[PDB]
């Protein structure tokens, strides 16, 4: 059952979508708000995660389109053939790229993202902290802490964690948080149309 | 079957049974597998002695075997299986009758045979003609009697390393590749 | 309760995880035995397993790299180079069954109830602690060093500092399987553990067949070698 | 159960067709057997038939597109690209009589009395659970694991949870049954499944016949 | 009834007496102890009859000869099937007197199964307490004894046990002669049989 505030009705979804944006409103055809809490909680999770994604890669799409490539070696030091990001940025287009990506290099990317995802889902994690998953009433997006000296803390110390590194939020204020959620949101949502506007061209 | 004799210290000081056959064992069967790892004792015993001196350059019996036929003890090979081989089939059932007759004996003549009470194992015919252990404490009988056990317990499965050395040639270390 | 437990080890072992038993074979009934019975042959599996695999790897480093003792004995028939697969095909047929009898005895001592019980421990089956080797002290003959702390190092360390040390070594060894695996599987399947491709020689031969091949049947004893 | 725990468990699957028997299964006396028993026989048997298609249904994805066990010898012996009913006509008869056979052991096992009773339910014509299937429990030799939920998966579930997935189960059955059969129909008759053309291979052989030599008549041993 | 207290009801047919042609119902308790002693002979027969074809049909002979001039194994090198016509006259003559003298003093025993009788508990010394006879007193069930160290509860199981491996083994004795004759009939069964 669940024991927060967190939007579970298509009340709380109007309510959200009016924020997010008084002119269109709550725009649901297939009426995926007439669902369960745990499916909303999912859905607004899901739109979340799709929107970092989409910002990320359509600023990192800018990036390499421009042509502001890396001044280091990518490989060839445990004994290997040596590439460099100049190479990879002279194989092509974005996708270019990270075809031109060698294989094991995809593989620890790839890894790296599945451990920030699995944090992510880890409930003990958040519980830890000041969440539960986002299915059993917890907020969508929050990434818990990487840095810490809990019981469920990582063997070797971290430096410190994903999200605000160096407190740039620092003390925002307790709803102008909300609003940047709210324009998250909405940039996400373009970041998304974009990127795959990038991407058929 | 705690309370037999077997029980040295060379098994910590306890009944050595994996499978667990005591376990089903009743008294009376105990009593038959007492008697029949005596009789295994007995004979692997007397089958080891006879093929080491047999083999290991012992004195051969002197004269013929059977002077009809021919055949000398020097005649009969020194080597497991070819001097039982050539033995006279005659001599072969002598001994093997005069062994069926000493067996049915030990069957019928012991009066609480060890299936009906009894002591497993004991023969009064053939042990000590000469009276050799006659007068031994209990005690010194009981610790005689772990020895017999003991030393039959290796003797059959040293007499089966020599029928295995002859039947499959290198499979005993420290004895020759031919029997 | 064994369940309880043991759920509280996993959570010692790793508590962002915790308890991770996908299968139930915790509460699956093996044998027929309880709950306590089957946790406790679990657990044993476990430290066996870990244990083995850790000294596997160290094995595995010392064979393949070159480390052999000096003078007569079962690494002058290993030719020189040879991978760590080819070490234990290469050692003569008798040294590879005198290994696998020795660990044979191991085992039956560490299972016996003699000795478990000279130390006034009981099988890890039937309430005891599942990874305990006992001492040699029913061994008809005595015997110098026992197997786990023969210099008798931690004589007195603290029952903290012994928890804490199977929490370790559960974990070691979970992660020490993981590892001598990978190198098993790179020369089998290649491009498997992607580390180790270009490392480790590829190895046609059947890793599960002890005795297979059965190796050099040479005679390495020489002053008393009447059995050759 | 009784004809009106029929009418509400179709009122339950899909309110909008309900109780939907036009030909009267549910009220024909099944040998003679009380109502409350031929709706356990019938209701067991819907249950059965929706298992064993969905499974059916996804083997023969699964054998059309020759994805095969990798280490055994049956399946490399039994040629490659058949249509899917001729990968089961391919295969050593001794293997069909061992599969067929522990269906048999597995289904004296679910109708005995002692083990359901021992476990707390009865038969399905008895009032007991249709659907159901009793673990190993009294089995004369240990084994792993049992057949409906080998692992724990389910051991704490809610009643309300089991309520909607029997529904599901027997929705999805009774769907999986005509798919199954869509499959068979399209590769034995072509152009019957209208939406499949082109898609399923074609067969000739009878899918009713297990076996490729006749066993009532001349079978092959091993 | 007697048919009530007897063992032989199993967890398989639902802990029930396995009769559907109700015979057990129709005949009188005399026949029903005459079916469980035929039914425990017939079992134990095919107990030992089904290994002994196992056996035939791995080819597993005693080293030796049976008679002077025939091997165990050259009477077993055609199968299990023609292994009694390769057995010499005298040695089945002997076999099947001795199972003459068994079947005679088990009946001759004066309890009888039928007329105040347990059923399949043939007695256990027969050719005892016969005028004008003597035999070792060789136990024909369990000479070993085994049957001491078990309690009668122990016993019962192990009774149902009984009756049970005897039905299966009369199932299974029959496969194999079936296999043999017809080749398809039994599958499971290789060509040996
Ligand atoms: C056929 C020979 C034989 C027989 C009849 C027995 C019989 C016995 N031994 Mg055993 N024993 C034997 C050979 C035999 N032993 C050998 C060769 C060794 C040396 C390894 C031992 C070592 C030994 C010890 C240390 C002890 C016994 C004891 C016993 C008694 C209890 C265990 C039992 O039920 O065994 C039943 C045995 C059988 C039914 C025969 C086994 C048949 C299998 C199939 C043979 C497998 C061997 C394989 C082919 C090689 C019982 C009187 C205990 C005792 O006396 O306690 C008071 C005891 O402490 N035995
Ligand atoms: C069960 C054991 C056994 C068996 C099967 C045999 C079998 C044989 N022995 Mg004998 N032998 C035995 C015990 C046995 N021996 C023992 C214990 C000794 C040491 C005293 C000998 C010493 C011995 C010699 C010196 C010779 C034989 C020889 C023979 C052969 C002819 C028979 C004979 O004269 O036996 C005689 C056996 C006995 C007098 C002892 C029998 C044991 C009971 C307990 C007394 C035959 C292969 C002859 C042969 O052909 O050698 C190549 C021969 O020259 N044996
Ligand atoms: C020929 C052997 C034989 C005999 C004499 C019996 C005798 C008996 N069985 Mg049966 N039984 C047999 C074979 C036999 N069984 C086999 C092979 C199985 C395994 C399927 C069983 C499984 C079985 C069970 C599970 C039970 C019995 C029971 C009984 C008893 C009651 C039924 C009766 O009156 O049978 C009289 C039997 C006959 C007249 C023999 C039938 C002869 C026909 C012509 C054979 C038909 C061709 C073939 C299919 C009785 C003691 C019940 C019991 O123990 O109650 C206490 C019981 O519950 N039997
Ligand atoms: C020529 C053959 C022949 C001879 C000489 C005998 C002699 C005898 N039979 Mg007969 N008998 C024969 C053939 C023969 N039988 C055949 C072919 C059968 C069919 C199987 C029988 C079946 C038979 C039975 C069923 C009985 C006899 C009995 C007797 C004995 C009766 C006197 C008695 O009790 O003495 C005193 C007893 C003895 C000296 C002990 C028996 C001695 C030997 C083993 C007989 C007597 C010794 C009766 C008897 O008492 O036998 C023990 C008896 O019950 N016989
Ligand atoms: C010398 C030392 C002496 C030792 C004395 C010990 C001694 O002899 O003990 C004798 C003894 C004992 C004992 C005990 O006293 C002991 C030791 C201790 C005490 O606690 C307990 C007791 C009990 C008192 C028991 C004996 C039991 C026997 C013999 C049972 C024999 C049983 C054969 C069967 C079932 C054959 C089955 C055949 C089948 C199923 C055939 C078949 C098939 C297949 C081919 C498989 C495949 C096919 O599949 C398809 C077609 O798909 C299906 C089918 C049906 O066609
Ligand atoms: C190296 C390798 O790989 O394997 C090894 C091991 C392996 C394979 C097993 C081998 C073997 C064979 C072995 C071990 C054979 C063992 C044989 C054995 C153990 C043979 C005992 C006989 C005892 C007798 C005859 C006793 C007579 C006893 C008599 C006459 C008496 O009554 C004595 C006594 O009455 C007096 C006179 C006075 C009385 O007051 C007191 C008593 C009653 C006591 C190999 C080939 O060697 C090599
Ligand atoms: C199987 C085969 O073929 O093997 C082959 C190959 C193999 C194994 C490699 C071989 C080898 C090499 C081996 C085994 C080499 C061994 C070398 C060895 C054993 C070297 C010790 C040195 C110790 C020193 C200097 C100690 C000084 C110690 C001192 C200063 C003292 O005594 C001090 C003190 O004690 C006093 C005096 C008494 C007290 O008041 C005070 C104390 C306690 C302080 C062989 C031989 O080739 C055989
Ligand atoms: C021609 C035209 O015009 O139309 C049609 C004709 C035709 C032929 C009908 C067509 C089709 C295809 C159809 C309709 C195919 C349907 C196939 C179907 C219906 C196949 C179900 C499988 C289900 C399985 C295996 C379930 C396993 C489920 C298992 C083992 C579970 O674990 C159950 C579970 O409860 C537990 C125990 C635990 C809980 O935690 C929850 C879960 C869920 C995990 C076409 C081609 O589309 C066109
Ligand atoms: C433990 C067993 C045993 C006993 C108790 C025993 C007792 C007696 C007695 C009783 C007082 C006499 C009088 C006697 C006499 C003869 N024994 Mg005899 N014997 C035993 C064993 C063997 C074996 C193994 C052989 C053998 C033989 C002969 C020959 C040779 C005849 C011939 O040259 O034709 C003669 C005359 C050899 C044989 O028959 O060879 C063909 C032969 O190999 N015996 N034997
Ligand atoms: C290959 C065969 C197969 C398929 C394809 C299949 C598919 C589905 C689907 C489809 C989407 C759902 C949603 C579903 C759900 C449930 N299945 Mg099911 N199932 C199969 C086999 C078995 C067996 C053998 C058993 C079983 C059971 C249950 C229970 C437990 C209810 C309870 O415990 O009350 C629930 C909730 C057990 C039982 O008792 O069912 C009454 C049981 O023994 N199932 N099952
Ligand atoms: C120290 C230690 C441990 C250990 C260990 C290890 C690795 C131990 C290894 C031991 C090992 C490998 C021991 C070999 C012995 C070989 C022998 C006895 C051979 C004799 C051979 C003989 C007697 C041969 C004799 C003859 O040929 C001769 C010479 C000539 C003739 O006159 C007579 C005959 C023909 C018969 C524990 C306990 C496991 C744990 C603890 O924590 C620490």
């Amino acid at each position: 059952p669940w024991s927060s505030s967190e939007i579970k009705d298509k009340a709380g979804l109007e309510a959200l979508a009016k924020k997010l944006n008084p002119t269109v409103g709550l725009w649901d055809p297939l009426g995926i708000a007439e669902t369960s809490p745990e499916t909303i909680g999912w859905f607004r999770h899901a739109e979340i995660k799709h929107g970092r994604v989409a910002m990320a890669a359509f600023v990192g799409y800018c990036v390499q389109s421009n042509g502001i490539h890396f001044p280091w070696n990518i490989q060839g030091w445990q004994g290997t053939p040596v590439v460099s990001f100049a190479d990879i940025a002279a194989a092509g287009g974005p996708a270019d790229q990270w075809d031109a990506l060698s294989t094991p290099a995809k593989l620890q990317i790839l890894g790296v993202i599945g451990f920030l995802e699995m944090w992510s889902e880890t409930s003990v994690v958040l519980k830890a902290d000041g969440q539960e998953h986002y299915v059993r009433g917890g907020k969508p997006g929050y990434f818990p802490k990487l840095s810490r000296s809990d019981e469920m803390a990582f063997p070797h110390p971290v430096p410190l964690n994903l999200w605000d590194p160096f407190g740039f939020t620092s003390k925002m204020t307790p709803e102008r948080k909300e609003k940047a959620l709210l324009a998250e949101v909405n940039n996400g949502r373009l970041a998304m149309i974009g990127i795959f506007g990038m991407i058929s061209a | 079957v705690s309370d037999m004799e077997g029980t040295g210290p060379e098994t910590g000081g306890k009944v050595f049974d994996p499978m667990g056959l005591s376990k089903i064992a009743s008294a009376e069967t105990l009593a038959w597998y007492r008697a029949a790892e005596l009789k295994h004792s007995r004979v692997a015993m007397a089958a080891v002695t006879g093929w080491a001196w047999v083999s290991s350059g012992g004195p051969l019996f002197p004269g013929y075997l059977s002077v009809e036929q021919g055949v000398t003890f020097e005649s009969l090979g020194r080597d497991g299986y070819a001097a039982w081989a050539a033995v006279p089939e005659a001599g072969k059932f002598q001994i093997l009758g005069v062994i069926g007759i000493l067996e049915i004996l030990s069957e019928s003549a012991v009066k609480p045979h060890y299936m009906a009470g009894g002591t497993p194992g004991k023969v009064p015919l053939l042990w000590d003609p000469l009276g050799f252990t006659a007068k031994l404490s209990p005690e010194t009988l009981a610790r005689k009697r772990l020895a017999e056990l003991k030393n039959g317990r290796l003797a059959m499965i040293g007499v089966m390393s020599l029928v295995s050395a002859h039947f499959i040639p290198n499979s005993v270390p420290l004895l020759p590749g031919s029997v | 309760s064994a369940k309880a437990d043991l759920e509280a080890f996993a959570k010692e072992c790793n508590p962002v995880v915790g308890y991770w038993d996908p299968l139930g074979l915790a509460d699956l009934p093996l044998w027929g035995q309880d709950q306590d019975a089957v946790i406790g042959w679990l657990r044993h599996s476990e430290i066996k397993h870990g244990r083995i695999a850790m000294a596997g790897f160290v094995g595995y480093i010392a064979h393949a790299n070159g480390f052999r003792f000096g003078g007569i004995g079962p690494q002058n028939v290993v030719p020189e180079g040879a991978s760590a697969p080819e070490v234990w095909d290469s050692i003569p047929f008798l040294a590879k069954l005198q290994i696998i009898g020795a660990i044979g005895v191991l085992e039956h001592i560490s299972e016996d109830k003699n000795f478990l019980a000279a130390d006034g421990m009981k099988h890890y089956m039937r309430g005891g602690k599942p990874g305990y080797f006992p001492t040699f002290s029913a061994n008809v003959h005595p015997m110098p060093l026992n197997l786990f702390d023969p210099f008798k190092w931690s004589k007195n360390a603290s029952p903290e500092k012994k928890a804490k040390g199977l929490v370790t070594e559960t974990n070691n060894g979970r992660l020490a399987m993981l590892g001598l695996f990978g190198f098993l599987s790179e020369s089998k399947i290649p491009g498997s553990v992607p580390a180790l491709s270009g490392i480790i020689p590829s190895y046609d031969g059947d890793y599960m067949q002890p005795f297979l091949p059965t190796g050099p049947d040479t005679s390495l004893w020489t002053i008393g070698n009447l059995w050759a | 159960e009784t004809k009106a725990d029929l009418e509400a468990l179709a009122k339950d699957l899909n309110p909008a067709v309900g109780f939907w028997d036009p030909l009267a299964l549910s009220d024909y006396s099944f040998w003679g057997t009380s109502q409350e028993a031929t709706i356990g026989f019938l209701r067991e048997a819907e249950i059965k038939h929706g298992r064993i298609a969905m499974a059916g249904f996804v083997g023969y994805i699964v054998h059309s597109n020759d994805i095969r066990w990798t280490f055994d010898k049956v399946a490399a012996s039994v040629p490659t690209g058949l249509p899917a009913p001729a990968v089961w006509d391919a295969i050593p008869d001794i293997a069909k009589w061992q599969i067929i056979l522990f269906v048999g052991v597995m289904e004296s096992w679910r109708e005995n009395k002692v083990v359901l009773e021992a476990e707390g339910q009865k038969h399905y014509m008895s009032g007991g659970k249709p659907g159901y299937f009793p673990s190993f429990d009294l089995l004369p030799h240990p084994v792993p694991f049992p057949l409906f939920d080998p692992f724990g998966i389910s051991k704490r579930a809610t009643e309300e949870k089991k309520a909607k997935g029997r529904l599901a189960e027997i929705n999805n059955g009774r769907l999986a049954m005509i798919g199954l059969f869509g499959f068979l129909s399209e590769a034995t008759v072509p152009g019957s499944v209208p939406f499949l053309k082109g898609v399923v291979p074609a067969y000739t052989g009878e899918v009713m016949a297990p076996f490729t030599q006749n066993i009532f008549t001349a079978p092959t041993a091993l | 009834a007697l048919v009530d207290s007897m063992e032989g009801v199993g967890e398989e047919t639902g802990g029930q007496i396995w009769d559907p042609l109700g015979i057990s119902e129709a005949v009188s308790d005399e026949a029903v102890m005459w079916f469980r002693a035929s039914e425990l002979k017939h079992g134990r027969v095919a107990m030992l009859a089904s290994v002994g074809y196992l056996v035939g049909a791995a080819k597993i002979s005693f080293p030796g000869e049976l008679a002077k001039g025939v091997t165990f194994a050259s009477v077993a090198a055609n199968g299990p099937y023609q292994a009694w016509d390769a057995v010499p006259q005298a040695g089945k003559l002997q076999i099947l007197s001795i199972i003459l003298a068994l079947e005679w003093a088990t009946e001759a025993k004066k309890p009888h199964y039928m007329r105040g009788g347990v059923p399949g508990k043939i007695e256990q010394l027969p050719f005892d307490g016969i005028q004008g006879l003597w035999a070792p007193k060789i136990k024909f069930w369990d000479p070993l004894n085994f049957t001491g160290a078990l309690s009668a509860e122990q016993k019962a199981r192990k009774r149902k046990a009984e009756l049970k491996n005897g039905r299966l083994a009369m199932i299974g004795i029959i496969s194999f002669i079936t296999g043999h004759n017809l080749p398809g009939s039994v599958p499971a069964l290789d060509s040996s049989f």
